[PDB]
């Protein structure tokens, strides 16, 4: 959810946290590949910029 | 509704609510207009008797700041008295330091800076006044200025301060203002003030008219309004 | 209301009304003007046997003919007494004469209600002033608010309602001295709680022919045993 | 506000100023054997701005360099204060002021602004350096009044990432040129992809004095330095 | 003069690798002496002394004020002080009383803290420094010590002949002087050690 | 309930420390076929009073990196211990 | 109502309520009436007491040889403005060696009371001045307010239940202008005997009259040159 | 966010302060547009007027304020802050002229005005003068200059400059226009200024609404154009 | 509840900023001094022991204040510069006034009055800094003092810093010494205390700091000693741990 | 009906903070003091030795003059300030008036300073209560006490600090009108009547109205406790 600070009092401790790996915001090269996905969801006929907004 | 206490603080949308509330304080005050002609500036204030307790000649909002400059205040009266004293002091410094009459632009800019300086800090409130400034000079002509409660000071041909701010300038602007000398403009201001609010909310009002221009040879004083008596014999002809 | 620099919607003194309330907790005192002279009395409310009775000040000496009594808070009274002593001496300096009691109390109430923390708090004491000016004897009563007035026989502090009522029962204009003294200590031992003896109360009488020694010292025992 | 401590923690208005520093433009500074290298990262918002008007790398004396990572409008204020103070030292002693004494007095000024209770702290972290008496120095300060001494450090966006690169890349013994090479490497690790003769702005400190490099030699050096 | 109120003479002389400073012992009012053990040469750190001549009030006052500022400097910075720094400090201290002037002529003589380089300088009553290579003098008597040191100085001097040269100069120029006499104290310092000798001067 | 007349003893659990942490270090490193011959004392110390089984979790983090040298457990605690981080507030 | 604490705060309807509260503090004083003829100005106030035995708190106080004020409200601010009034009088009496015109003095009073009504840290002055004076052009009857908006009249009345007094002043302000001192003063107390509830009557010891004249110096009277003023009356129309 | 209700000038969490970024649209309550351009040895200011009244004058609605004989400026935002900032600028330029004996360069003036705004920002209990100022001037050995001063105290200065209400669009047109490497032969500057305001506002109006302030290295005095020559430039770009 | 500023009292009555300055002391570097005649010593814990510093300062907690006095420090760091400069200036003004060194107790009470001036007034932050004192005089010899943010000062012989050091004071009481003035005994004791209380494994000498103050012939030299003797002290103490495991 | 500060009255007419700063005095260490006819005596309890320091600097009984003696309760820092200013004041009285300082003058000074400190803007009241014992005018023994309000209040015996009602109740039940031997034994009975009376935490100092302060030795007090126990056995 939007928050996780309301947590990790007993879930993240010796015994409970056995394989807990937070998954927050990543680096880049996603935005580009996401474009390549969502911009391909729309037409982008054959020649339409990608990086100018990357 | 959230943050409008101090005069230093801003809003979430970026304006000072103290200045707005002080601006609409003068809206409840008496109606005061002004207009210039090609050789003078004429003031006029709708002034009201309370019930029967006044003396018709007390607390006159037509002040007299310099030899050729006077005010036409409306709003809180004592604040206007203090501001008039500050204006007298500024004209005093200019007369003492340069030996000639103050130009109205420079006077208005000093007064606007003084009003702005009372709008700036958080210890003090903004002024609750809105007044007029007229002048005349042989090398400058007639000049009529205007100072809001915030401190924005620029020039007009005609203005109105009070309840009927729009409702005066609706028919102020249909005056052929350039081609008239001010001796016509006296009864013109008489009819303009007499149009607004004869009997509707209050019972009775009373007229004052200030007067500066070439005909006074550069002096500023109230008209001998009883001389030529130009309101009433035309006010009774302005109801039809 | 919180603060000495804000009025009420109606007519409340607040920073002063709470002081007029704070008077009421103090010990009582009764002074009575008579043309023969001004008499005055007070209650000490001695708590301990270790509480040495002559060290508690209620009647102090301002001038050779000007007495005093205090109320409520002790140290505001100490401030006003100190300054009052200083200023009468200044009057004697610049005039070779005695500052009259009305002028004394105007000089006190010039700053008896002048409390300002900027540009400190209002004082918490009621004062009874007696003296002999050129117009004979005078009895004077002020308040924290500086609203100073003459009173013929004023009672202060605790139980002052019944003090005023039973005082207005017995008092008139052509009273004598000793009659007023015993009438005062009758009101005292109706409003005090303990047994009246040599150590509870103290008198202060000033006469035009007996300007010096505005006090009775253990002849007060003889006065009490005459009731 | 600034007059009272927390129930247990620290001075939240100084922590927020440190966060505003950490949210600023990145920079890197390296102390080598003979000189100290400073380097900032100065991107214009548009293509309209000029690169000859505002200057990040700024000298305090002829042999003392100083960069920051924060707000220029406070930076210039405390720069002017440090100017006047260093010239007062040179009035008193007729000798160019040592960098430790500069950092003491600048820290005293910043501390005096952290005192109660109407002024805000600076949102500025300094990186002070100079070559006094042979051995060059490097002194980082902070809004809290504190100061440190570094061999190589960074401040700004991704200072943690740049610092973990500095721990791996840098060492004890280098020269000024190799220091500039690793400095533009660790600044190029975190900056945008287009890095030109104007996006960076680099001054050095030889023992012969402070030197603020030009776009000519900066463009000559960073023309694909590795 | 006001400089001749309590007498006084301070000589400092630079040698080859060492430096010698000497002064008189007499203290007294205009013609009446009091004692022969009045101190005018003070230690300011290691291998560096200062000499003060003129009104004794300004001597002790400026000496304590300078010790105040000196210890504040040596505690703010762990290193010891260079002599030019001390010279500039004394100049600033004297120039703060531009119109309220002390009546003193300070003489600084000390070694280098890093090397064995000697150093001498003198100042005026408003803070005018003067660095030389041979000798500086101060006090009431001037022309006597100028004639003696311009007669006797050599550029390259072993410390023994340095001691004897400053000894003969001080003895003859003091014995010709009237208001300054009654014994001589001599500090001859170097990198290795510090020597303080007192001479058998004429008690007349 | 805090009235002792309802429960006599009141015994918190002090987490393991250097001695205990090192013994449990050898323990949780027992069965996994690590890169044997490795200092576990620095691991116990790097645990600032870890909640007992945290040695097991660091073993899990280590083995994951290898998928067990001392460097494995080092990176294990590095994932574990980071935050605490973020100096510039000394 | 949480904006309704200090002088500095403008209201969202623009009416600073500290001024309104000071007005209401003025409304709880004693009744007093001032009115002028063409040649003589008379102000009459009402006394009260704390108890039966005590004396009455006075209202008409002297200022100068031709200036006298009435008062209502607070007494510390009353004596403060009294000392300032006497000070500014003896200031111009020293410098110009003339008696003061009244209008410039009351303008100085407004400019004095302006500062505690605009900055923070002083209260507006609870004050009830009724000023009678003589410049070259005859008697003047001015009144003040805690808002410093001083008025000139020909007959005013401030204090508790002073409105019936104002009705009397309405129905005799035409009659006021012609008469000499005696019936003028008894018109003033034919306002004060309606400033009172009808079940009690105005006695000697509770009333005070101060006359200033064009040739007559300002003088206060109490019970003895008021026993001449109290006769010449009939009862109220019961 | 806030939370803290941003009443005074403190630091909020993460990490900004809200007073100055509320002051940045006190310009936006002006309802006004300003454009400055530097291409070559000239520099051009253009700014329109919003006068709905015939009773109102036309000379005293001027926003171009001649600071000194070689330095001009234009103001937007609220008027009182602008005029007070202008008199501070004149006073400090005169202070330069008194202290240092020669005419002030336009850089030091912007630095001094920015420092005044920063001192007004650093210490609380004063409103931070919510107006924006654009300066122009000629300097020897540097040509013409165009500078911008922020209410925050962040000065900068650059080639094609715009502030007011609609200047994201103006800077979009000036990125799409100052990208071609042609010279700017002063009527190129006047034409691009008039047409950039004519494409941002899209009005194509009389010569009596905009004000044009120019300075050129042929007459280094600041100069305000007349209705005739404004009309001449407007019909000169009329094709 | 009754929080807002340093003034006024709480309803029992206690103080707010005093206890909270103490709880600002508790999370800081640990110091101590030892009972010794013919000398006195100091111990200190290195904050921020990261490898990319310089250590060119020779002193981060010690401040050699006059000539024959130094002082450790603990708490918020940058208030202490204001305090140390002012303290040096106080002692130096005393030396200017009398030409005799400051006898250290009126120095301590001067700094306590400086701190108490911000405890009483309003509204200012009180100094949340406790700090030690070693020194020598003509009237008592070697001394030890404990400044506190209230303005109270206690002359101890074995002192106390914050949350890391309650067990240190417990070891100092249970291992109390008297009569043995030998510096090496007190240093071995201090090594033992910092070995237990600090979490530095095997007591790396880069994480410690030791300065001493002895009386030498008329000088009262202050020995902020170097690292090699600390190394051989650690080796000596680990040999004493080998002596402690001779019981197996 | 709010909270802060020391400038506001209660809705029923009190000052909360004077009464609340009295509580810190009410919860402090005990110190008593009596006057004999020629020798005055007082002393504090709760030496509270923590086994490892000196205590010659923590002395709660000091002097301003050769005639007057101090004591306090409450917190000690306010006592340090008041004593520092009191020494200065006693010496400034010695500057003009050439008398030995009367006790009543210095108590009026302490109470006046304390009250003008309490009246002002946001200054925290001194939470102490001093005992000011001296004998100057014809060797007449006096002892006055103070209060955070600033009320000097002359007594003949006194008890402050923790459980002062019980201690003053013993002086009540002793205090006979009917000699420095009965006064020494009365001090012994008061310190035996202390809240703990451990025998070693007793600290007493006397003045014989011509001498200076005498700090006793805790072996003489041991024989005093022994003769008190002997009289307690003689009661049976």
């Amino acid at each position: 959810t939007n928050r996780a600070d309301t947590l990790d009092p007993a879930l993240l401790r010796p015994g409970r946290l056995d394989r807990k790996i937070e998954f927050p915001l990543p680096d880049r090269r996603q935005k580009r590949l996401i474009f390549s996905t969502i911009t391909s969801k729309m037409n982008l006929s054959e020649e339409v910029d990608l990086e100018d907004y990357v | 509704t959230g943050y409008d206490l101090s005069a230093s603080t801003f809003s979430p949308d970026g304006r000072v609510f103290q200045v707005e509330y002080a601006m609409k304080a003068v809206e409840n005050s008496s109606t005061a207009i002004g207009i210039r002609c090609k050789d003078g500036v004429v003031f006029g204030v709708e002034k009201l008797v309370l019930s029967k307790l006044y003396e018709e000649g007390s607390n006159k909002r037509l002040f007299n700041v310099d030899r050729h400059v006077g005010m036409a205040v409306a709003g809180l009266l004592a604040d206007a008295r203090s501001l008039a004293d500050i204006a007298r002091e500024e004209a005093s410094n200019f007369r003492s330091n340069f030996g000639y009459n103050i130009p109205l632009k420079h006077l208005a800019d000093r007064v606007a800076m003084y009003v702005h300086a009372y709008t700036l800090y958080s210890a003090v409130r903004p002024f609750g006044c809105s007044f007029m400034l007229g002048s005349y000079s042989v090398n400058d002509g007639a000049q009529l200025y205007m100072i809001d409660p915030s401190g924005v000071s620029y020039g007009y041909w005609g203005c109105a301060i009070g309840k009927a701010r729009q409702a005066a300038k609706t028919e102020i602007e249909k005056l052929q203002m350039k081609e008239m000398t001010c001796r016509d403009i006296v009864k013109e201001v008489a009819k303009i003030i007499y149009i607004v609010h004869d009997e509707v909310k209050d019972k009775a009002f009373e007229l004052e008219l200030s007067w500066v221009g070439e005909l006074t040879n550069g002096r500023h004083e109230i008209v001998p309004k009883d001389i030529r008596e130009e309101a009433e014999k035309y006010a009774k002809e302005s109801l039809k | 209301d919180r603060g000495v620099n804000t009025f009420s919607p109606e007519g409340r003194l607040f920073q002063v009304e709470y002081a007029i309330e704070a008077i009421k907790l103090g010990s009582t005192a009764i002074g009575i003007q008579t043309s023969e002279g001004v008499c005055l009395a007070v209650e000490k409310r001695i708590t301990s046997p270790l509480m040495e009775p002559s060290s508690i000040e209620k009647i102090v000496e301002i001038d050779a003919h000007i007495g005093c009594a205090m109320s409520g808070l002790i140290a505001d009274a100490k401030t006003l007494i100190d300054k009052a002593r200083v200023e009468t001496q200044n009057h004697w300096f610049t005039y070779n004469e005695t500052m009259t009691v009305e002028s004394v109390t105007q000089a006190v109430s010039n700053l008896a209600l002048q409390f300002g923390e900027e540009d400190s708090r209002p004082f918490g004491v009621a004062l009874l002033f007696g003296g002999v000016d050129e117009k004979g004897p005078q009895l004077f009563h002020m308040d924290p608010s500086g609203t100073f007035v003459q009173c013929d026989a004023r009672a202060i502090g605790s139980a002052s309602e019944g003090a005023q009522s039973s005082l207005q029962e017995v008092y008139h204009k052509s009273m004598t001295l000793k009659e007023a003294i015993k009438s005062s200590l009758i009101i005292l031992k109706q409003v005090m709680e303990e047994k009246l003896n040599a150590t509870n109360i103290e008198l202060a009488t000033v006469q035009p022919g007996q300007n010096f020694h505005m006090f009775t010292k253990e002849e007060l025992e003889e006065v009490i045993k005459d009731i | 506000s600034l007059t009272t401590f927390s129930p247990s923690g620290k001075l939240v208005q100084i922590e927020y100023a440190l966060a505003a520093v950490a949210g600023g433009a990145p920079s890197v500074g390296i102390k080598a054997a003979n000189g100290v290298v400073l380097a900032t990262e100065k991107k214009q918002k548009s293509i309209l701005y000029d690169e000859r008007s505002v200057h990040k790398v700024e000298p305090i004396t002829k042999h003392i360099g100083l960069v920051y990572s924060g707000m220029g409008p406070d930076y210039r204020v405390l720069v002017h204060r440090a100017r006047k103070l260093a010239q007062q030292y040179y009035l008193v002693y007729q000798e160019p002021i040592p960098t430790a004494q500069l950092v003491q007095r600048v820290a005293s000024v910043m501390q005096e602004y952290t005192q109660s209770g109407g002024v805000r702290p600076f949102g500025v972290s300094l990186l002070i350096c100079g070559w006094n008496e042979g051995r060059p120095y490097l002194f980082q300060s902070d809004p809290s009044g504190a100061y440190f001494a570094w061999k190589a450090t960074a401040m700004g966006k991704n200072y943690v990432n740049g610092k973990t690169f500095l721990e791996k890349r840098y060492n004890e013994d280098l020269e000024l040129e190799d220091a500039i090479h690793t400095a533009i490497l660790t600044l190029k690790e975190s900056f945008e992809g287009q890095m030109t003769e104007d996006n960076i702005e680099v001054g050095i400190c030889n023992e012969a004095g402070f030197r603020r490099l030009t776009p000519t030699e900066v463009k000559d050096y960073l023309a694909a330095i590795a | 003069s006001i400089m001749s109120y309590n007498g006084g003479a301070v000589m400092a002389m630079k040698g080859k690798n060492c430096v010698a400073i000497a002064a008189d012992r007499r203290f007294g009012i205009q013609a009446q002496m009091v004692t022969t053990d009045f101190q005018k040469i003070f230690p300011m750190g290691d291998r560096l002394y200062i000499g003060l001549a003129g009104l004794a009030t300004d001597v002790q006052t400026v000496a304590q004020r300078l010790k105040f500022r000196l210890n504040l400097y040596e505690l703010k910075e762990g290193r010891q002080i260079k002599p030019y720094t001390l010279m500039s400090m004394v100049a600033n201290l004297l120039y703060e009383k531009r119109f309220g002037p002390y009546y003193t002529e300070p003489v600084i003589a000390g070694l280098d803290p890093k090397t064995f380089k000697p150093f001498i300088c003198s100042l005026d009553l408003i803070g005018c420094p003067m660095v030389t290579d041979d000798f500086v003098v101060s006090g009431t008597c001037a022309e006597q010590m100028y004639g003696m040191c311009e007669s006797l100085w050599e550029p390259n001097m072993d410390p023994d002949h340095l001691f004897e040269t400053i000894s003969q100069a001080m003895l003859n120029a003091v014995d010709r002087d009237a208001v300054s006499g009654m014994g001589v104290i001599v500090h001859i310092i170097e990198k290795d050690k510090i020597t303080t000798r007192t001479l058998k001067a004429r008690m007349d | 309930l805090l009235r002792p007349g309802r429960i006599d003893r009141k015994i918190e659990f002090p987490p393991p420390n250097e001695e205990a942490r090192l013994d449990i270090l050898k323990i949780h490193s027992r069965k996994m076929n690590l890169t044997r011959g490795i200092n576990l004392r620095k691991i116990a110390e790097l645990m600032p009073g870890a909640s007992g089984a945290e040695v097991k979790g660091v073993c899990t983090e280590a083995g994951m990196y290898a998928l067990v040298t001392q460097e494995d457990f080092e990176m294990a605690v590095a994932k574990v211990m980071q935050k605490d981080s973020e100096k510039n507030m000394s | 109502n949480q904006y309704d604490n200090d002088v500095t705060v403008w209201s969202p309807q623009g009416r600073i309520h500290q001024i309104e509260y000071a007005m209401e503090a003025v409304k709880q004083g004693s009744a007093t009436v001032g009115l002028k003829s063409k040649t003589h100005a008379v102000l009459v106030a009402l006394k009260r007491a704390q108890s039966e035995l005590a004396a009455h708190q006075k209202k008409i106080l002297h200022v100068d040889n031709h200036i006298g004020i009435s008062i209502a409200g607070l007494t510390a601010d009353a004596r403060l403005l009294c000392n300032f009034m006497r000070q500014e009088c003896l200031d111009s009496r020293f410098v110009f060696d003339r008696p003061l015109p009244v209008s410039r003095l009351v303008s100085l009073i407004g400019s004095k009371t302006q500062i505690p009504t605009q900055r923070y840290g002083r209260r507006p002055y609870g004050v009830g001045l009724l000023i009678a004076g003589y410049d070259d052009m005859g008697p003047h009857i001015f009144q003040t307010c805690p808002s410093a908006n001083y008025f000139d009249c020909r007959a005013m009345s401030i204090g508790a239940r002073s409105q019936s007094a104002r009705t009397y002043l309405e129905r005799h302000m035409s009659e006021f202008m012609e008469c000499n001192l005696n019936e003028l003063v008894k018109h003033g107390l034919r306002a004060l005997r309606e400033t009172l509830p009808a079940e009690q009557d105005l006695t000697t010891k509770n009333v005070s009259i101060g006359i200033v004249g064009k040739d007559l110096e300002f003088t206060i009277y109490d019970d003895d040159d008021v026993s001449p003023f109290l006769e010449g009356l009939e009862e109220r129309p019961q | 966010s806030a939370g803290f209700d941003r009443h005074i000038t403190i630091f909020s969490p993460e990490g900004r302060l809200y007073q100055v970024e509320y002051a940045f649209k006190a310009i936006n309550q002006g309802g006004l547009t300003s454009v400055a351009v530097r291409g070559k040895d000239c520099a051009v200011i253009v700014t329109q007027k919003k006068v709905p009244d015939k009773l109102l004058d036309s000379s005293t609605v001027t926003h171009l304020f001649k600071i000194t004989e070689n330095i001009g400026c234009v103001m937007t935002g609220m008027t009182a802050d602008s005029r007070s900032q202008v008199q501070r600028a004149r006073y400090e330029a005169a202070n330069w002229k008194y202290k240092y004996g020669y005419e002030i360069p336009v850089d030091m003036l912007c630095k001094r005005i920015a420092d005044i705004s920063q001192v007004y920002t650093q210490n609380a209990e004063m409103r931070p003068l919510g107006c924006c100022m654009i300066l122009i001037g000629i300097d020897e050995e540097q040509g013409p200059q165009v500078y911008k001063c922020d209410p925050a105290g962040y000065y900068c200065g650059f080639k094609a400059t715009a502030a007011g209400v609609k200047q994201t669009e103006s800077t979009s047109f000036l990125e799409k226009k100052v990208k071609k490497k042609f010279d700017w032969t002063f009527e190129q500057t006047v034409e691009t200024a008039i047409t950039c305001l004519s494409t941002v506002l899209s009005i194509d109006f009389k010569p009596s609404e905009i004000e044009v302030g120019v300075v050129t290295v042929e007459n280094p005095k600041f100069r305000i154009l007349t209705e005739a020559e404004i009309d001449a430039h407007l019909v000169a770009l009329a094709e | 509840r009754y929080d807002s500023r340093t003034t006024i009292f709480s309803p029992e009555g206690r103080l707010y900023q005093v206890e909270y300055a103490m709880e600002a002391i508790g999370h800081a570097g640990t110091c101590l001094g030892i009972l010794a005649n013919d000398g006195v010593l100091l111990a200190a814990e290195r904050r921020n022991i990261h490898k990319l510093l310089d250590e060119v300062f020779f002193s981060e907690k010690i401040y050699k204040l006059n000539e024959d006095m130094a002082c450790s420090v603990a708490g918020i760091t940058s208030d202490a510069n204001v305090l140390t400069n002012e303290l040096r200036l106080i002692a130096q003004r005393y030396l200017l006034q009398y030409q005799e060194p400051i006898p250290c107790e009126q120095l301590v009470t001067a700094l306590c009055d400086i701190k108490q001036a911000y405890t009483q007034f309003g509204g200012k932050r009180p100094f949340g800094v406790s700090l030690l004192y070693i020194g020598w005089d003509k009237h008592y010899g070697f001394q030890l003092y404990q400044s506190d943010p209230s303005g109270n000062y206690g002359g101890w012989k074995a002192t106390c810093i914050g949350n890391n050091s309650a067990a240190a004071v417990s070891m100092l009481k249970q291992d109390y010494k008297e009569g043995e003035m030998t510096l090496k005994s007190a240093l071995a004791l201090a090594i033992k205390v910092l070995n237990k209380t600090m979490d530095v494994s095997k007591l790396s000498a880069e994480k410690v700091e030791i300065a001493t103050l002895t009386r030498e012939n008329g000088k009262t030299v202050i020995r902020v000693l170097k690292q090699k003797e600390v190394e051989q002290l650690i080796k000596k103490h680990e040999e004493e741990e080998a002596k402690a495991e001779r019981e197996k | 009906s709010y909270d802060r500060a020391i400038t506001v009255f209660s809705p029923d007419g009190h000052l909360f903070q004077v009464e609340y700063a009295q509580e810190a005095v009410k919860k402090g260490s005990t110190a008593v003091g009596v006057r004999g006819r020629d020798i005055v005596v007082l002393g504090v309890e709760k030496k509270s030795v923590a086994k490892l320091q000196d205590e010659r600097t923590v002395r709660k009984i000091c002097a301003l003059d050769d005639n007057v003696c101090m004591a306090f309760a409450g917190l000690t820092a306010d006592a340090r300030i008041v004593i520092n200013r009191a020494r200065v004041e006693c010496q400034s009285h010695r500057l003009t008036v050439e008398d030995p300082v009367t006790v009543e003058y210095i108590t009026r000074y302490i109470a006046s300073l304390k009250q003008r400190y309490t009246q002002s803007n946001g200054r925290r009241p001194f939470g102490i209560s001093a005992l000011i014992v001296g004998f100057d005018f014809d060797g007449t023994p006096r002892l006055y006490q103070t209060d955070p309000s600033g009320t000097y209040h002359a007594w003949k015996a006194n008890a402050i600090g923790r459980g002062a009602k019980s201690v003053r109740e013993f002086l009540e039940k002793n205090y006979t009108d009917e000699t420095d031997d009965l006064t020494i034994k009365l001090v012994i009975k008061a310190l035996l009547e202390v809240v703990q009376s451990g025998g070693k935490n007793i600290e007493l100092a006397v003045m014989r109205r011509d001498q200076s302060l005498k700090i006793l030795n805790p072996e003489e007090i041991e024989k005093y406790v022994a003769e008190i126990e002997k009289e307690k056995e003689e009661n049976e």
